[PDB]
This record gives structure tokens, sequence and C-alpha cells, in this order.
């Protein structure tokens, strides 16, 4: 239960930070 | 030599790759690959060769382009050169990456006017080059010459077809100008394989060598066969310059003296010449780049809902939370 | 009789190309008729529709004469030599250039 609690988050994380980079290269 | 407009999209193809590479996932960069379909002596080698920015291929009067070479451009650190059949080896300079086509050519084919359905496999990594596919086919022909069988007509048709009704391809078709264009074979087969011309790009070389007093003033303005993006003149090096090692600086200003010129060709020299296609097959790439953002973000927007009910609770774990421990008992 | 061509133009129908051939069938494949094949030299002969007609009709080349009708726009630095001595593809009476 740890290890996919903190693998939930590293992933919503990571794709937040997905998003704010594709919206700066689309500009 | 080389060529600057892959510049301003390489950091654009590194940025998404990363950004997603983060996630543990690729990037759908599925960039179209470019076929270069003429007619036997057309050019269509020497076009391709002055879009890379490199003199490599072999080129000359002749039957030359005898098997379906297909070149990789992968994106790298250093620039260098291999081949599939040459594993292990590295090349270092183009002049011997030219003579080793022809050797591997003639290896197969044997020294007659001899063909082989089997590409070669050509991959150059580079700093500054995209993830490109680019093939250049073999010219068709009308009748068999030297020891090759009867249905050279259809072999050659058929190793065409394999690449170019492949979806996300884009269609060069090459005519020479010293010829009636109603009567050119790339372009019946770019109507039989894109009837809309949406991809199929037109080049007329050979503007050079038209006979005195006739000139394609009604051709070049998309008159006498529309094609949806027109048609893009060029003048290559001819034979002699081939064999005089001309340089390519000399056959650039050669063409916009040409050009500039030209009683009929004046009021058009800024929609033609080597940069000029340079900049629109660099302009339909990034196009196609751009109208594939839509998938990326509903793809990420979707994964994202998915989760943030459940990261909602986990961000709030606590290694110390009796509320917690009584939710999940009387769940 | 009018020239082949494979790309219709001028509200010319898509299938030009068939009745095109029709008409030349038409007085190629009758006996007792010669057949001129008339190739231009500035586009290379095994691109030649001239040729692939009267090699269809006359498999044997009794008929058919070769005429190579435009030495004049050749791309400098080449010539035609290996046509016009029957080497490249040889046909039973030669060819003759203008
Ligand atoms: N002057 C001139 N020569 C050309 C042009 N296009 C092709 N050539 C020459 O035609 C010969 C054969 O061209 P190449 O590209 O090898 O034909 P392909 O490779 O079979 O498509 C070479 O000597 C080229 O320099 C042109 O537009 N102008
Ligand atoms: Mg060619």
């Amino acid at each position: 239960q740890a290890q996919r609690r903190d693998e939930m988050l590293r992933m919503y994380h990571a794709l937040k930070e997905a998003l704010s980079i594709i919206g700066n290269i689309n500009t | 030599m080389g060529n600057r407009g892959m510049e301003d999209l390489i950091p654009l193809v590194n940025r998404l790759q990363d950004a997603f590479s983060a996630i543990g996932q690729n990037a759908d960069l599925d960039l179209p690959q470019i076929a270069v379909v003429g007619g036997q002596s057309a050019g269509a080698s020497s076009v391709l060769e002055n879009f890379v920015g490199r003199d490599f291929l072999p080129r000359g009067s002749g039957i030359v382009t005898r098997r379906p070479l297909v070149l990789q451009l992968v994106n790298a650190t250093t620039e260098y050169a291999e081949f599939l059949h040459c594993k292990g080896k590295k090349f270092t300079d183009f002049e011997e990456v030219r003579l080793e086509i022809e050797a591997e050519t003639d290896r197969v084919t044997g020294t007659n006017k001899g063909i082989s359905p089997v590409p070669i496999n050509l991959r150059v990594y580079s700093p500054h080059v995209l993830n490109l596919t680019l093939v250049d086919l073999p010219g068709m022909t009308k009748v068999p010459v030297g020891d090759q069988p009867p249905d050279i007509e259809f072999q050659i048709r058929d190793m065409l077809m394999q690449f170019v009704t492949k979806e996300n391809c884009l269609i060069l078709a090459v005519s020479p100008a010293n010829s009636d264009l109603a009567n050119s074979d790339a372009l019946k087969v770019a109507k039989e394989v894109d009837p809309q011309g949406q991809r199929t790009i037109g080049v007329i070389t050979k503007l050079d060598l038209m006979d005195e007093g006739t000139d394609a003033r009604d051709v070049l303005e998309n008159k006498l066969l529309p094609l949806r993006r027109g048609y893009i003149g060029v003048v290559n090096r001819s034979q002699k310059d081939i064999d005089g090692k001309k340089d390519i600086t000399a056959a650039l200003a050669a063409e916009r003296k040409f050009f500039l010129s030209h009683p009929s060709y004046r009021h058009l020299a800024d929609r033609m010449g080597t940069p000029y296609l340079q900049k629109v097959l660099n302009q339909q790439l990034t196009n196609h780049i751009r109208d594939t953002l839509p998938g990326l973000r509903n793809k990420l927007q979707s994964q994202l809902l998915s989760i943030e009910k459940e990261v909602e609770e986990y961000k709030n774990f606590r290694p110390d939370d009796p509320a917690r421990k009584t939710k999940a008992l009387l769940q």
C-alpha cells in the first residue's frame, strides 16, 4: 500500500509537470 | 552546405521528448516520411540530396538508383553514418558512403542494368537532424534493357506502391522541364494514391534545358494542371557540373542568377529555388507536429482526472492519523 | 496519329490514355503496315512509349524503324552514341538520328 501511494504521487506530479511543459511549448 | 531550417524545430522535439520521458513514456511524434517519386533521369536524386544538404548520393546519366535506398536521420550528439550490412564499421566521410553504396549495389545486381527490390538501410546520426525517413526510389521505365526481365515496368511500380500508399508520407513528385508535363509518370502515381492533392508537392527540374523560345510560365502558375500546392522549379547541377566537381555555392548562385535574369521568371523569383523547397517542407513538418497537440493534451488530461480522485486522499496520508484508521475500519 | 499521354488535361476524360491507344491499335496492328517509332533524344530512351508499342506489335523488329529526333537539345556532357549504334536496346533495323 505504501508503494502504491508513492507511485501515485510521483505520477501525479510528473503529469502536472508534463502539462506545464506542453502548454508552454505550444505558446 | 547544411540545412538551417531544422535548428528551430529540434529543441521543440527534445523538450517534448523530455516531458514524456519524465513519466516513462514516449512522445507520439509521428513525423511524415518523405518519398521521392520520379521517372528515370528526372533528377529525383539530386533534389533529395539538396534537401539533406550533403553530396553523398550516386547520380548521373544512366540507371544509377538501382535499389530503393532508405535513409534514416537520427538526432544524436556527434555526426557519423553506418550501414546495416556493414555492421560494426563507422563512416566519417560521405565520399566513402557514396562509394560504398555503389559497391553494395553492384555486389548484388551485377554490372548490367539490373535492379533489386531489397532496400539498403543507411542511418546517419547527427545533432543537427530530426528523426526522419527518406526514401530514394528507383525511377520508372517503359521497356526492358540489358538483362532486365520483361516485367521490369511492373516490378518498379510495385516497389513504389508499398511506400506511397502508406499514410503520413510526402510524395515529392519530380518531373523534368524539357518534356511535356502531360506525360510525367510521377504525377500519374500521385493521382493514384492522393486523389485530392493534400501531400503531393510538384517539383519541376531541368528548367535550364528548355528549347529556345519556349518556357513553362503557364505551368509554374498552376494553370495547365492544377495542383493544391503548386509547382516549385529548381535548377540542379548538369552532368558536366557533376564531373567538374562544381561547388554547391556556385550552383546556388547560378540558380539565383538564372531566375533573376530570365525574362519570364523574374516575377516568380522569390517563389522558386532550392531554399524555397526547404522552407516548404519544413513548414509542412511544423504544421504536422502542431496538429497533434490536441491528442497529447487529451491523453494527459484524462489520466490526470482519473488519478486525482485518489491523489486527493494519498496526499493527506500521515504516519499518525486515528481518523484515517477509523475511516478504513468503517468502510 | 495523336501522341500518347499519361495525365489528362483540359477536360479530357480520365481514360484519355486508353482512347489514344485504341486509336493507335487500329493502324499499327494491321499487317502490311510499317511502324516508325519516334523517340526524343533528351529523354532517356528507356522511357520511350513508341518503342513499347512497336515492341508489343512487332516482337521481331521486321517492320519497326527507330528515329531519334532531338539531338540538338542534349544535356551538355552526354551524347547518344550508345543508341545510334544499336547497342543499348538492339533493334533489328537500327536507329536513325535526325
Ligand atoms: N542542368 C540540369 N541537369 C540536370 C537537371 N536535373 C538532372 N540533371 C542531370 O541529369 C543527370 C541525371 O540526374 P539524376 O538525378 O541522376 O537522375 P536520377 O538520379 O535517375 O533521378 C545528372 O547529370 C544531373 O545533373 C536539371 O534540372 N538541370
Ligand atoms: Mg533517378
